[PDB]
RNA sequence: AUUA
């Protein structure tokens, strides 16, 4: 047995549930390579830098990563037209090993 | 908003404030309360931390490779550490950065302890210590506001005893939180200023700042006096909100300057070595690995 | 003190 934390998350945003707050959104020049996940801000115009604990769902809800935690201590780039739900983008999206951008939003992999 | 103060990340207390003799009053800012405007959707705690650095990147801070930060008071009631996440934004990649906080938070720190501030223990000395703690008691005002202690007490022995020479701190005080005792430390640095955001311009907050510590007393300051000079100054000059250093991070970054790192004895100590502290050209400690730990009480 |  293992409780499917992102499933579960991704059900109750089906269903109007209201999206994980206090995501911490940094202060940033927006001229950043606009990458998906950085040691530092890199967000570009079209994006909003946010603190990578505060993004991700395993280290929000209390619960074992599945694999180390690749957010915590990072910064993710988020588009702005998303920077509603980080944790949600971070689920559902998948970044370009090669370029280092989200698959959909500047690269494809 | 127009006084050109209103373009500075906040307001450092006047010297000649800090050589008054006042007695100590009751804090009443005109703006008392008054909420800034912030750029959408970022937290007080994002803003406030980020004039904090800003205004931290105008002092000598001594930044050496591998720079040691402790962040205590680091969690909130959100449950995540907004201060941690801009101070690991501030400082140099390869930082260690260690935060704490009596109640559970997720962080963006290397290491973060759990517990009372008096249960945490360290076998090695910091570079920078940041302290945002405040005492929810501290609002049941119910007596003369005297110095308290609870986690003053802690900060200022651990200034003493792990602050390396030449290391700086910025430790949160407001009228009610505040501790003779540190006002007093703060003349064992090469420079100290009482620092008030322009984001909570309204609050009696602020942070000392002991910028390069020399570990003795350079000059002799009465706690007590010192608090009373500190709110003098607040009550008779009113601070306007402003958030317009926010919007310009260009040069936000501390500027890595690979300062140097010698152990020495107190005996080595001399006018030469006090002068390159005095500069934040030197920081001295050890450069053993970094322990930390968390005394845990057992009951049944 | 963890703005609004
Ligand atoms: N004795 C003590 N030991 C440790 N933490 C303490 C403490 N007394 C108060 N604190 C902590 O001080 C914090 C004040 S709120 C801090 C907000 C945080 N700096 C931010 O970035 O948003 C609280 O989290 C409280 O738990
Ligand atoms: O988590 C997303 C977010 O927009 O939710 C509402 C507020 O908590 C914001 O600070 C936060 O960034
Ligand atoms: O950016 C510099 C700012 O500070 C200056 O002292 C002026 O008061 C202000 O007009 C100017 O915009
Ligand atoms: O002489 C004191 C000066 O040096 C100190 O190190 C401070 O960094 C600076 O703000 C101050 O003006
Ligand atoms: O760690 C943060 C918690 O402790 C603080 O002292 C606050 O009083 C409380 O509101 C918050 O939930
Ligand atoms: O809300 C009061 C003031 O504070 C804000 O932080 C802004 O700097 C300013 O535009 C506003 O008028
Ligand atoms: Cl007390
Ligand atoms: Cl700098
Ligand atoms: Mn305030
Ligand atoms: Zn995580």
């Amino acid at each position: 047995f293992a409780v499917d934390a992102a499933k579960a998350y991704k059900d109750y945003l089906a269903s109007g549930g209201q999206p994980i707050t206090n995501c911490v959104k940094m202060l940033c020049t927006h001229t950043g390579t606009g990458q998906a996940i950085t040691v530092t801000p890199e967000a570009n115009m079209d994006q909003e830098s946010f603190g990578g604990a505060s993004c991700c769902l395993y280290c929000r809800c209390h619960i074992d990563h599945p694999n180390f935690c690749d957010l915590k201590g990072k910064y993710v780039q988020i588009p702005t037209t998303c920077a509603n739900d980080p944790v949600g983008f971070t689920l559902k999206n998948t970044v370009c090993t090669v370029c280092g951008m989200w698959k959909g939003y500047g690269c494809s992999c | 908003s127009n006084s050109s103060q209103a373009w500075q990340p906040g307001v450092a207390m006047p010297n000649l404030y800090k050589m008054q003799r006042m007695l100590l009053e009751k804090c009443d800012l005109q703006n008392y309360g008054d909420s800034a405007t912030l750029p959408k959707g970022i937290m007080m705690n994002v803003a406030k931390y980020t004039q904090l650095c800003q205004y931290l990147n105008t002092l000598t801070l001594a930044v050496p490779y591998n720079m040691r930060v402790i962040h205590f008071g680091a969690g909130s009631d959100k449950g995540v550490a907004p201060g941690t996440a801009v101070l690991r934004q501030w400082l140099p990649t390869g930082t260690l950065l260690v935060d704490s906080d009596l109640n559970d938070f997720v962080s963006d720190a290397d290491s973060t302890l759990i517990g009372d501030c008096a249960t945490v223990h360290t076998a090695n000395k910091w570079d920078l210590i940041i302290s945002d703690m405040y005492d929810p008691k501290t609002k049941n005002v119910t007596k003369e506001n005297d110095s308290k202690e609870g986690f003053f007490t802690y900060i200022c022995g651990f200034i003493q005893q792990k602050l390396a020479l030449g290391g700086s701190v910025a430790i949160k005080i407001t009228e009610h939180s505040w501790n003779a005792d540190l006002y007093k430390l703060m003349g064992h640095f090469a420079w100290w200023t009482a620092f008030v955001t322009n984001v909570n311009a309204s609050s009696s907050e602020a942070f000392l700042i002991g910028c390069n510590y020399l570990g003795k007393p350079r000059e002799q300051i009465d706690g007590y006096v010192m608090h009373a000079n500190y709110i003098f100054w607040r009550n008779t000059n009113p601070i306007q909100l402003s958030s317009y250093s926010l919007f310009d991070m260009s040069k936000f970054p501390l500027k890595l300057r690979g300062t140097a790192v010698m152990s020495l004895k107190e005996g080595q100590i001399n006018d030469m070595i006090l002068s390159l502290l005095s500069k934040g050209r030197l920081i001295i400690r050890e450069n053993n690995r970094v322990v930390i730990s968390s005394d845990v009480l057992v009951n049944n």
